[PDB]
């Protein structure tokens, strides 16, 4: 995970992933 | 090559040019450098 502000210099982007369930059929 | 210092534990890295930056008994990666020797001269005002 990232630890702010020791990261900042990394010129590093400071953002998480997004994770949506998607639907295509197999229950889960 | 030369000596590197980490970020928070300080430990000497002394680690090799063209690698990988980070430590050895720890984690994280980044690293300072030891201040020079060095004698500097240095006005008082
Ligand atoms: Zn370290």
């Amino acid at each position: 995970t990232m630890f702010p502000q020791e990261a900042r210099l990394r010129n590093l982007t400071y953002s998480s992933p997004l994770y949506v369930d998607m639907r295509k059929e197999d229950e889960e | 090559t030369m000596i590197y210092l980490c970020a928070d534990c300080g430990a000497r890295n002394t680690i090799q040019a063209k690698e990988v930056i980070r430590c050895r008994e720890c984690g994280h990666r980044v690293m300072y450098k030891m201040r020079t020797k060095r004698m500097v001269q240095f006005e008082a005002r």
